[PDB]
């Protein structure tokens, strides 16, 4: 019964520059200094790579700890950056007046070698570049009204940033943690489930019952925003939140007896989205993180840490043991309190699942005002939150392998529902293998069945609507079912959650911001498309973490490592066998997935709901032709990639001809990178020698000498300029095009 | 079967025999170095062609070479 | 490659009587990509499309026929044959447990491709999907434009 | 040894397969080849017939499928042979042998041939 | 004039070219006010375009039928028309300039050759005397010539690695 | 030292089985059999996946090709300092004891042994690729 308390050693480290001007000197290897250049990206590589640097587990979750300081202050930095250029140059002010009419600018750059141009006519008598990252959508949620106010948090910031690198220097070389501090997961998992979810959630309900309700009430009213009333006023006068609320009245006399219905005028539970901003109701928001926090306190009382009452959460994995499982959950407890990789592993896959689940319920229930009708902000923050959900997956594949090669113990795991799991590994990637085989041949090939049918003039025999149909009869059941809920399974719901389900456009400005989405045969095909490239994913990751320790081609791959190039050109060829790469190919095959998923949602989008509503009715900006074309694969290039990349190839001489040049660059550098894919450092060493030669002949030869990268270097340069290529080629393309039409 | 040669510039180091994952060298008695022993390749019909031998050798060049030859089921290192 | 854009680009100008559009949007890559690959391949890849098709819709087949051989060459080109010799292990597995299928067999064990042969496997479908990709355009925007 | 299973070992699964043809032994490899035969040359002949490039002419429809139909046993009935040619060149049961697998060719391609011209009388 | 060119100043597309340029920053000039921050940058871009083309046809530049600058490489042709500026004189201001970095980067190699730690003076760079050769490069053009006079140029062919043959 | 007779009825390690065990080739080929005394019930991991406890006294594994045979043998020996010997086993019931082949690890140099494929030069006085040509096959400058 270890009591829970702090614990903490005092001056453990001390503070001086001496090391600052020792590199390497956190590696024993490294230490020694350079002789080769291959000694300096090894700096960097093992820089924090704290497991191989000491066994000390205390040591490691030390410097964890404070290299996560220094992680926040960087973003307090990042926030306080995106505040303080609202305030000093955007057209935030501007905006707020006309907002269906100004584009929102935040960026503007000096006039120096004619790249003044790219100082655009945004509106508002304002010249910059115009942003697609949202806040000014969120900034007027919040019931921001003055760049006073968006300075201020720009300062704050700053403190905050400030203090998050105090901290971390304080909790590394001041006040360090002990390991037993570290391993109280039932407290950390109270505070941060009643603490840090559920008060913040209460907290973010105070701002708005009491600032944005009133403020975003008065400007979809109409009012001038300079006319309205501060917060403060609104906070220390109730006679003025009486007006626009009439339950302010009664004070907070309701809350306690429990006449909770006396608040139905600020917490609502409409559903829909507001007319006049195209947004979700703040009032419903409001009710929503009052629900929310209410649900994450009570959560954040369930384990036990000093008095008795709540769970032990080792007694609750190990009362879980069925006939199927052997020992069960028996162990997990002690590998999810020793090994960091673990943790990371699992809070990588949900972490990397949530940013993907935001993106689609962001697009669906636009949040925010004025959101939906700006469609290069729409476009931008799916497709922004999908790529950092894709890599976090993938992450979450590659610190599961560094877990099965270094902290897994054999002893610790006999029979539980770990070790079960390897000794059928040949039957999972057996049988997961031929799953990604048979989606590959039953959705790509309908693709080439469709495109050699139209190809030969055989239209009947092709898979469409008007031909041989696949419709998607059960998402077409939900979208139905979630459309009626209102009346009989939620009935005091006045509306549906979202209006993809069915029902009326909603149009503000004279653009759409949401219409019902029809689901039909070219939305069976891509579906399972994704299926079939998430599949795959899944496949090229899930086989590196079984078999990061051996397989029947090395028997003891775990003695060589979790990244090694190879085991030779023995067995027939070992190349590429260690689970770090089999990170390297899954992120490749993660790029192909979200890739059609982005453009799956950009051709959607633009062909079905984005449009300009008018007498007749409403007109799409590609006009509805995804139906129609998105079933053959030269229907994506010819609708799709050819037509509407004439946005980004015609912005020279424009104020969008930076994406012009990054949509260039971005092609180079992909290119660039199959240099490194390609070829094997074995040819580079012996250029190099020669490059060398001419060096030493005239006594201009470096003391450090040159070598070619390594192999994993070699394999690691391709896939980041692989990705940047790819992924920059996508952004340019995406905005502007949205930019231009939308 | 793989070729592998044992050439004189061998300091029997032992370095060759321990890295092998097959057992294919050994140590033998040799009066041409100072620890008066030399690497043997005596069964070479077991060897895959990792070249671990070849990445432990000391030597500069390598006293160990391996000449990957004629595949078979046990330099394919298949186990079916 | 170089050669042969130089080649006919310099030439459709010409062809066309429009000299002046290769003099003067040929000193940029941006010109080289609107105007001689985005411009030139709009009769391309109409050669089939939902309202029907023509005479070039054999070129354009063949045009997408060529982007995937190319494409299938990165596979032999970026993934190396550890990844495909292990796989291949657990598809020998399965063969052998599974019941009414186990009684055909192998009588060569299959393998991975080889680390000389894969380089030859994947520099043979760059190179054909190089070739079939640019003679489906070569000929298709010659021949559309005046034949 | 190996993962033991319900799948891999169970009394009710072991039966249904013990009563297969192919599992069937003391049976002529002739005989067991009509059987099989007879039971996937009816089944080849649906696919054919329903989403065939004729599939939608009345009458030519249904001759055109199985007539498909019996083209691919005919090519089935191919690559049986040749395989036991390759597989058997020099052992329980008669079927895996040279000899036994030459009369399982032979009875598949008259068994499967068969299926498909009994599936065509079904229809008409 | 040479290879068919003309002079930029007697250019008919060279003139219609300026017109379009401004054209375009005037349309947009319209939609601000007199003395607004935006107004006062477009003026200042026009000043600029302005001057630019009469500094390129003051330079005396040729322009071709699309009415832009044309450079002369030949030296023969530049000195002979004074085209010099184009290409011939930037020549040998870059060699300067290239011949400067790269011999102070030598002489700092050769320094620390003699140093007990040699790459340890190169990751952590020797400011100091850095600074010391940085200055006595502007010279290099003699030091160079002399060196290669006396032979201290280049390393012995016995000195030199290289693989087997 | 005399060569060591297998035993086939050595009792086995504890374990419950997996997919990554013997196949069709161990019932036509060949199969590798190890055995070891241990000191004590330990837990170990199998190369082919898991981990299974070794009974005390004589245990006996089989696998499916030499490397996994010399893998285990290298854990038992490092880590658990026990001294594993394996065999080769036909399936005609011939049995073929390897490693040690004379009771020594090959590491340690023991008297008796000859030098095999060892050549008494350097790398570098190979005679060159054309010298050895047309000798009826593929024959690499380090035969000869
Ligand atoms: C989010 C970014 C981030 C963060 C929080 C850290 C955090 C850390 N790094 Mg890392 N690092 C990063 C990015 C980051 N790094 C990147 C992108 C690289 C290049 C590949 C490196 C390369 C690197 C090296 C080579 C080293 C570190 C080291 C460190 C540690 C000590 C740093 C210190 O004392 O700073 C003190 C900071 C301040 C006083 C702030 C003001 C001064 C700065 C310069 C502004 C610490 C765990 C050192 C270490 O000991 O690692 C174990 C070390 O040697 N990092
Ligand atoms: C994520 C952080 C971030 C980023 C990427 C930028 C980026 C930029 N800032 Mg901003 N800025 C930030 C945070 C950030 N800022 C913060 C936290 C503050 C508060 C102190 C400021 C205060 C600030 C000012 C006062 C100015 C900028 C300006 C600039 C621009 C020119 C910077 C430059 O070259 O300086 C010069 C480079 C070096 C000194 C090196 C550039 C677009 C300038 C701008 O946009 O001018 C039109 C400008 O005047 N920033
Ligand atoms: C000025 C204050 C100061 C000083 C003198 C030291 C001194 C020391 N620290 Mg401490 N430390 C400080 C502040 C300081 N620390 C702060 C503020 C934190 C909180 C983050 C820490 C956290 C910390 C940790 C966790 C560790 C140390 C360690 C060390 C030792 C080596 C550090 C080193 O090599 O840094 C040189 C490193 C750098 C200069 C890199 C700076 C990285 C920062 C975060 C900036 C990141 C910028 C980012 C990449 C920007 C984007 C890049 C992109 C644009 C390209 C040394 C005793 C290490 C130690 O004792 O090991 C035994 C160790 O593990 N420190
Ligand atoms: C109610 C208490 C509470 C709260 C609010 C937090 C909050 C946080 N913890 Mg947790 N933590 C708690 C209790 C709490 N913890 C306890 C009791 C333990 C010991 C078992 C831990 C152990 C722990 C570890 C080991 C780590 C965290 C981390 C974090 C941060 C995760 C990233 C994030 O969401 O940033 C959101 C950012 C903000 C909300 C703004 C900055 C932080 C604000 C000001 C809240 C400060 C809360 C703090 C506990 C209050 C006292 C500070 C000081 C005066 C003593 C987050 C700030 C991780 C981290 O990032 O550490 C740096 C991390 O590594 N916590
Ligand atoms: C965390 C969220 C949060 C916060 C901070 C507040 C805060 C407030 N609400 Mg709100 N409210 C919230 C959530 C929140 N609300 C939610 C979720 C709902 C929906 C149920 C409501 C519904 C609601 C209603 C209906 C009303 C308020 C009202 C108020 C105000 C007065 C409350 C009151 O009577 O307090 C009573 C007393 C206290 C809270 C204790 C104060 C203790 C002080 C700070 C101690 C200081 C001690 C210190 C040592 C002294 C200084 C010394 C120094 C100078 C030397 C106040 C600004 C009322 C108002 O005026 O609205 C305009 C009101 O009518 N709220
Ligand atoms: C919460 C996130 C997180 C954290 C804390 C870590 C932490 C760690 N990871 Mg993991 N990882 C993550 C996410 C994370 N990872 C994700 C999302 C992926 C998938 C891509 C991976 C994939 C991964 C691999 C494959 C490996 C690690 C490794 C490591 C360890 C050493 C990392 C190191 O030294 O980097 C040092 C940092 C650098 C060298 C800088 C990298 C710079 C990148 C390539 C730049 C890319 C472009 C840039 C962002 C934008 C343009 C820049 C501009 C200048 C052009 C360390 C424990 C390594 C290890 O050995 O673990 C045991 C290891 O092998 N991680
Ligand atoms: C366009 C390029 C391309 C193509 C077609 C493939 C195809 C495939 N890859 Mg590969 N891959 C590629 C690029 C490509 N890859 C690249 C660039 C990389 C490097 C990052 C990889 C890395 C990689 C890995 C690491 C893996 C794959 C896997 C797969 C397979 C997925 C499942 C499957 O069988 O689908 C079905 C097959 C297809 C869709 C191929 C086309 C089929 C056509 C349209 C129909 C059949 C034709 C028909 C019979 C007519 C033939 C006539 C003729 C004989 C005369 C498949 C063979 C995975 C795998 O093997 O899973 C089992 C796997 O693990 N790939
Ligand atoms: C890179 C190679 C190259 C080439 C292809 C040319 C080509 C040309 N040069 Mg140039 N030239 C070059 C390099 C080159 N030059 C260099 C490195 C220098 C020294 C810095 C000169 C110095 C130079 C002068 C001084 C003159 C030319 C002239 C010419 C033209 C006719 C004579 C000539 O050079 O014939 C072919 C070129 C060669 C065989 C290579 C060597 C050329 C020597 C150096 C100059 C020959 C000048 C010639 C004797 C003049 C006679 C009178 C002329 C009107 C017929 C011709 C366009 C003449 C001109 O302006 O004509 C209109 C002229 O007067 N060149
Ligand atoms: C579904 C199968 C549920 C299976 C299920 O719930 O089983 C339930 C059963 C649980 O048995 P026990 O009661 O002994 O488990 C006690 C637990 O507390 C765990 O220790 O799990 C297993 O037997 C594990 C292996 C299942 C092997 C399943 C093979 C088929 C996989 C098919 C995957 C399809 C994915 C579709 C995604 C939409
Ligand atoms: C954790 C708990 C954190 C609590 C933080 C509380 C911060 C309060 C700041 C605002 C102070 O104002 C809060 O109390 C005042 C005094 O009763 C109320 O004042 C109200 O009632 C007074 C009664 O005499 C009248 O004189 C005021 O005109 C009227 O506005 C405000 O309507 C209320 O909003
Ligand atoms: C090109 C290439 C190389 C050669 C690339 C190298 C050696 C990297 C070059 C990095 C930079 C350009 C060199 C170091 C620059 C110094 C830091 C000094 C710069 C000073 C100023 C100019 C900034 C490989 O080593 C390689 C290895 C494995 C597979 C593929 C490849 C591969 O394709």
């Amino acid at each position: 019964a270890k009591k829970v308390k702090i614990a903490v050693d005092r001056n453990p480290v001390e503070t001086s520059f001496e090391k600052w001007a020792k590199p390497g000197h956190f590696s024993r290897t490294l230490s020694k200094g350079p002789n080769t250049t291959t000694w300096i990206w090894n700096l960097h590589a093992d820089a924090h790579d704290f497991d191989s640097h000491t066994s000390d587990l205390e040591e490691i979750s030390r410097k964890v700890f404070s290299a996560h300081f220094g992680q926040l202050g960087i973003i307090f930095i990042w926030l306080s950056g995106m505040y303080f250029h609202g305030a000093r140059f955007s057209n935030y002010e501007a905006w707020l007046s006309d907002p269906t009419h100004i584009k929102p600018s935040a960026q503007v750059v000096w006039p120096i070698v004619g790249q003044e141009i790219l100082n655009g006519d945004v509106g508002g008598g304002f010249q910059g570049i115009q942003i697609t990252s949202g806040f000014f959508q969120l900034w007027r949620a919040s019931g921001i009204t003055s760049e006073l106010q968006l300075y201020t948090t720009a300062i704050g910031g700053l403190v905050m940033a400030a203090a998050m690198f105090f901290a971390g220097w304080f909790h590394y070389h001041k006040a360090a943690p002990k390991l037993e501090w570290f391993q109280n997961v039932e407290s950390m998992l109270n505070h941060h489930l009643g603490g840090l979810l559920g008060l913040g959630s209460l907290a973010w309900a105070g701002h708005q019952i009491h600032v944005s309700l009133p403020v975003n009430k008065l400007l979809d009213a109409g009012v001038d925003p300079k006319e309205i009333p501060l917060p403060h006023d609104l906070l220390l006068n109730r006679a003025i939140m009486a007006d626009l609320y009439p339950s302010f009245a009664k004070g907070i006399a309701p809350f306690f007896t429990l006449n909770w219905s006396e608040y139905s005028d600020f917490l609502t539970f409409k559903g829909g989205l507001n007319p006049v901003t195209g947004g979700l109701w703040l009032s419903d928001t409001a009710h929503h993180h009052v629900a929310i926090a209410v649900l994450f306190l009570v959560a954040g009382h369930m384990y036990r840490t000093n008095w008795g009452i709540g769970h032990s959460m080792k007694e609750i994995l190990e009362a879980h043991r069925g006939p199927f499982t052997g020992e069960g959950h028996v162990g997990l407890y002690e590998i999810l309190t020793t090994s960091w990789h673990a943790q990371l592993a699992i809070n990588l896959a949900l972490f990397g699942s949530l940013s993907i689940i935001v993106a689609h319920h962001m697009y669906a229930m636009p949040p925010y005002p004025y959101l939906a009708t700006d469609y290069g902000t729409q476009l931008s923050l799916f497709t922004h939150h999908t790529w950092i959900g894709g890599f976090c997956i993938v992450g979450a594949g590659a610190h599961a392998a560094i877990f099965m090669v270094r902290d897994y113990d054999p002893t610790n795991n006999y029979n539980n529902l770990l070790d079960r799991v390897i000794r059928h590994r040949d039957a999972i990637i057996s049988h997961l293998n031929w799953v990604c085989i048979f989606l590959g041949f039953h959705s790509f090939g309908l693709y080439i069945h469709n495109d050699t049918m139209s190809a030969l003039g055989r239209p009947q025999d092709m898979f469409s609507d008007t031909a041989i149909q696949l419709q998607p009869v059960f998402a077409q059941w939900i979208q139905n079912t979630h459309f009626l809920a209102p009346q009989l399974t939620a009935p005091n719901a006045l509306a549906a959650t979202s209006l993809t389900w069915g029902g009326d456009l909603v149009a503000v400005g004279g653009k759409v911001a949401m219409m019902p989405i029809s689901l039909g045969t070219s939305d069976f095909m891509v579906h399972h498309i994704h299926a079939f490239t998430i599949h795959v994913t899944v496949l090229i990751l899930l086989k590196g973490v079984l078999f990061a320790r051996s397989s029947r081609l090395i028997p003891d791959k775990a003695n060589l490592g979790f990244r090694f190039p190879c085991d030779g050109p023995g067995r027939g060829g070992t190349c590429q066998v260690s689970a770090w790469d089999h990170v390297f190919l899954g992120l490749f095959w993660m790029y192909n997935s979200l890739s059609i998923v982005i453009f799956h949602f950009s051709w959607k989008m633009q062909s079905d709901v984005w449009g300009t509503v008018t007498a007749s009715g409403v007109s799409h900006i590609t006009g509805g032709n995804f139906a129609q074309s998105a079933n053959t694969i030269n229907g994506w290039l010819r609708d799709f990639l050819w037509a509407q990349s004439s946005q980004v190839i015609q912005s020279y001489g424009s104020a969008l001809s930076a994406y012009g040049l990054i949509f260039l660059g971005a092609h180079f550098v992909w290119a660039f990178s199959l240099m490194f894919l390609f070829s094997g450092r074995g040819y580079w060493q012996e250029l190099i020698e020669s490059i060398v030669w001419a060096h030493n002949k005239l006594k201009v030869a470096p003391a450090i000498q040159p070598r070619a990268l390594s192999i994993t270097q070699g394999r690691a340069v391709g896939v980041a300029h692989y990705l940047l290529g790819g992924i920059a080629t996508t952004w340019s393309f995406f905005l502007a095009r949205i930019i231009s039409v939308g | 079967a793989h070729i592998v040669k044992i050439y004189d510039t061998c300091i029997g180091c032992t370095q060759c025999v321990r890295a092998c994952p097959l057992d294919v060298l050994e140590m033998v008695p040799w009066d041409g170095c100072k620890a008066s022993q030399m690497a043997s390749a005596p069964r070479t019909e077991d060897c895959v062609g990792c070249k671990r031998c070849e990445t432990a050798c000391p030597t500069d060049f390598l006293s160990v070479r391996v000449y990957l030859g004629s595949e078979s089921t046990r330099s394919m290192g298949l186990s079916y | 490659g170089w050669v042969t854009f130089y080649w006919h680009w310099k030439h459709l100008t010409l062809w066309q009587g429009n000299v002046a559009q290769f003099d003067e949007s040929s000193t940029y890559l941006m010109g080289w990509l609107r105007d001689y690959l985005w411009l030139n391949s709009s009769q391309l890849i109409n050669g089939y499309n939902p309202f029907g098709m023509n005479s070039l819709s054999v070129w354009a087949w063949t045009f997408l026929f060529g982007h995937l051989i190319y494409a299938t060459g990165f596979m032999f080109l970026i993934s190396w044959r550890g990844y495909w010799q292990e796989l291949i292990e657990t598809l020998v597995w399965a063969h052998e447990k599974t019941p009414l299928a186990n009684l055909v067999y192998w009588k060569d064990k299959p393998v991975a491709l080889s680390i000389v042969q894969a380089r030859l496997v994947g520099l043979a479908h760059f190179s054909v999907g190089y070739i079939f990709t640019y003679a489906a355009f070569l000929i298709a925007s010659t021949s559309g434009r005046f034949g | 040894g190996m993962l033991e299973t319900p799948v891999t070992s169970a009394p009710i699964v072991a039966t249904y397969l013990s009563n297969l043809p192919a599992y069937r032994t003391g049976v002529a490899p002739v005989l067991r080849g009509v059987e099989i035969g007879l039971a996937h040359g009816f089944l080849l002949a649906g696919p054919f017939i329903k989403l065939g490039p004729l599939r939608n002419v009345p009458e030519t429809a249904e001759i055109a499928g199985s007539l498909s139909a019996a083209g691919l046993v005919l090519i089935l009935a191919l690559c049986l042979s040749i395989y036991g040619s390759a597989q058997f060149q020099s052992a329980r049961d008669p079927l895996f042998s040279a000899d036994g697998w030459s009369e399982f060719a032979a009875g598949f391609l008259v068994g499967g041939e068969a299926g498909v011209a009994w599936a065509y009388v079904c229809t008409q | 004039d040479i290879a068919g060119l003309t002079p930029c100043s007697e250019s008919k597309a060279y003139a219609k070219l300026e017109k379009k340029e401004l054209k375009t920053l005037e349309k947009r000039l319209k939609q601000y006010e007199a003395d607004s921050a935006p107004a006062v940058a477009l003026k200042a871009t026009m000043e600029r375009t302005k001057a630019r083309f009469a500094n390129y046809a003051k330079a005396g530049l040729l322009c071709g039928n699309d009415g832009l600058p044309h450079l002369i490489a030949d030296p023969g042709l530049a000195l002979k028309y004074g085209h010099a500026g184009e290409v011939f004189i930037p020549t040998f201001g870059f060699l300067y300039v290239a011949g400067y970095i790269g011999y102070v980067g030598r002489q700092y190699l050769i320094a620390v050759k003699g140093e007990a730690k040699p790459t340890d003076k190169e990751i952590i760079i020797d400011v100091p005397l850095a600074t010391k050769l940085a200055w006595q490069g502007a010279g290099w053009p003699l030091a160079a010539v002399q060196e290669l006079q006396r032979g201290t140029l280049l390393e012995k062919e016995e000195n030199i690695t290289v693989s087997p043959r | 030292w005399t060569v060591p007779t297998l035993n086939p009825d050595t009792p086995s390690p504890i374990f419950g089985g997996s997919t990554g065990g013997l196949l069709r080739k161990a019932q036509t080929e060949e199969f590798y059999v190890i055995t070891w005394e241990a000191k004590k019930e330990q837990i170990f991991e199998m190369p082919t996946g898991g981990a299974a406890i070794m009974r005390q006294g004589p245990n006996l594994l089989k696998f499916g090709k030499k490397e996994q045979c010399l893998a285990l043998t290298t854990q038992l020996r490092n880590k658990f300092k026990l001294t594993p010997c394996f065999y080769r086993v036909f399936p005609d019931g011939k049995v073929q004891y390897l490693h040690p082949a004379d009771g020594v690890y090959p590491e340690k140099v023991n008297a008796g042994r000859v030098g095999a494929n060892q050549n008494m030069r350097r790398i570098g006085q190979n005679v060159n690729p054309i010298k050895v040509k047309f000798s009826g096959r593929m024959m690499s400058p380090a035969e000869i």
